[PDB]
């Protein structure tokens, strides 16, 4: 089978500036009756594989504009003029030469922008929860950039560690920020043994951290 | 009109 | 388009049968594909059939694993996966190669079947109340299995500014999720916010008002 290599692996751009994906074959991929069975796909976060361009070069209608490739036998190179924020995404050389159809590992398109600060929200467990064992308290940060943040917890101004988990979405595909959750579980009766619960955020939009905090039992 | 497609797909 | 069927949870050892309903074009004139994807990079082509005829051909690595059939009368595709292994649990595509102008591609796909292989049974989350210028509300989507679940809020009316995160694996080994929007404060109070929640393998349906507490 034709082994696709897909240079680089993974790279980030400012919006507006060009980038560029190789992809190189084990093999020529031209065809003995003449045409180049090379395509690129992009793959957006939680959809299907979209073809690109087929052929090498040639766009399928209602692909914009600033996508283009060219290479020829063993060597390809897709291009986008212009980045958008729509672009982010994993970028996917297949090669339709030779049985069978072969995919590179794809090429993630990570977008740069400009630090910004998330907005911090705290929320207390539910009562309907509380009335099974357990206790949620879940800590929102909303559209931030960069990625990394800290997001420490305070129950009584203690610090807690090991008993909260984070998760992170995908970089939005119109402003280029993540946001964050980190949940906070405990026994109904840790819970209801503290008055104070906060979560401290750290970031580097932040000139200095954010505390956001409930006292358990004031609505 | 029959199904046609790239190559890759038939050992042929 | 390309109408695929339902998330699956299948034991190891035993089969599972997935289908890719096609309308709007003439089903029998076009190669439908199916292809693997296993991690966040990995794309593996299964094989292609001829509506028309059912003839098929296979990526060798799946001669075995894999049979592809179609229904004509429903213009229906289906990929049968025998014997599966944890090796098997992927989001599985059907593709239609279509053709502008002389060439050929994959023009069409459908959203993807995810196939969980596994041992354990399923789960239905249950559902909890996230209470809230700008304003943060959202719902806690807890314990179920297998992925995936899908949120929407207000019956799809509600998108903008809204947050589904990824699930994450709890010490109980079953997925949890939140669902989040941020909206005006000045709505809350005047305007319902629903989040709801569908977990297809357990027939799980949920519509959760959430309001300020």
């Amino acid at each position: 089978d034709i082994v696709m290599t897909q240079t680089p692996l993974s790279l980030s751009v400012t919006i507006g500036q060009p980038a560029s994906i190789s992809c190189k074959s084990s093999q020529s991929l031209l065809h003995s009756n003449g045409k180049t069975y090379l395509n690129w796909l992009q793959q957006r976060p939680g959809q299907a594989p979209k073809i690109l361009m087929y052929l090498v070069s040639k766009l399928d209608p209602g692909i914009p504009d600033r996508f283009s490739g060219s290479g020829s036998e063993t060597d390809f190179t897709l291009k986008i003029s212009r980045v958008e924020a729509e672009d982010l995404g994993v970028y996917y050389c297949l090669q339709g030469t030779y049985y069978p159809f072969t995919f590179g590992s794809g090429t993630k398109l990570e977008i740069k922008r400009t630090v910004a600060a998330p907005s911090v929200f705290i929320f207390p467990p539910s009562d309907e929860q509380l009335k099974s064992g357990t206790a949620s308290v879940v800590c929102l940060l909303n559209n931030f950039y960069p990625r990394e943040a800290k997001v420490q917890w305070k129950v009584d101004n203690a610090l807690q560690s090991g008993n909260s988990q984070e998760s992170v979405t995908e970089q939005d595909s119109k402003d280029s920020t993540y946001s964050l959750s980190s949940t906070l579980t405990l026994s109904k009766a840790d819970y209801e043994k503290h008055k104070v619960y906060a979560c401290e955020v750290t970031h580097q939009g932040l000139s200095s951290p954010v505390t956001k905090s409930f006292n358990r039992g004031e609505c | 009109d029959r199904a046609d497609g790239q190559p890759a797909g038939d050992r042929a | 388009q390309l109408q695929q069927s339902g998330p699956e949870l299948v034991k190891p050892g035993a089969s599972v049968k997935i289908s890719c309903k096609a309308s709007g074009y003439s089903f029998t004139g076009y190669y439908m594909h199916w292809v693997k994807q296993s991690h966040v990079k990995s794309l593996e082509w299964i094989g292609r059939i001829d509506p028309y005829d059912g003839a098929t051909s296979y990526n060798q690595n799946f001669k075995d694993k894999a049979s592809l059939t179609v229904d004509k009368s429903s213009t229906t595709g289906f990929m049968e996966l025998h014997s599966l292994t944890s090796e098997d649990s992927a989001v599985y595509y059907c593709a239609r190669e279509g053709h502008w102008d002389g060439d050929w591609y994959f023009d069409v796909w459908g959203a993807g079947t995810t196939v969980t292989v596994s041992s354990a049974s399923t789960k239905g989350p249950s559902v909890f109340p996230l209470a809230p210028g700008t304003a943060a509300l959202g719902c806690l989507v807890k314990d179920y299995f297998p992925e995936p679940v899908t949120v929407s809020w207000n019956s799809g009316a509600l998108t903008s500014g809204v947050h589904t995160f990824p699930a994450v694996l709890q010490s109980s080994g079953l997925y949890s999720l939140s669902s989040v929007v941020t909206v005006p404060s000045s709505s809350l109070g005047t305007q319902t916010y629903i989040c709801n929640v569908n977990h297809k393998p357990s027939n799980t349906k949920v519509d959760k008002k959430v309001e300020p507490k």
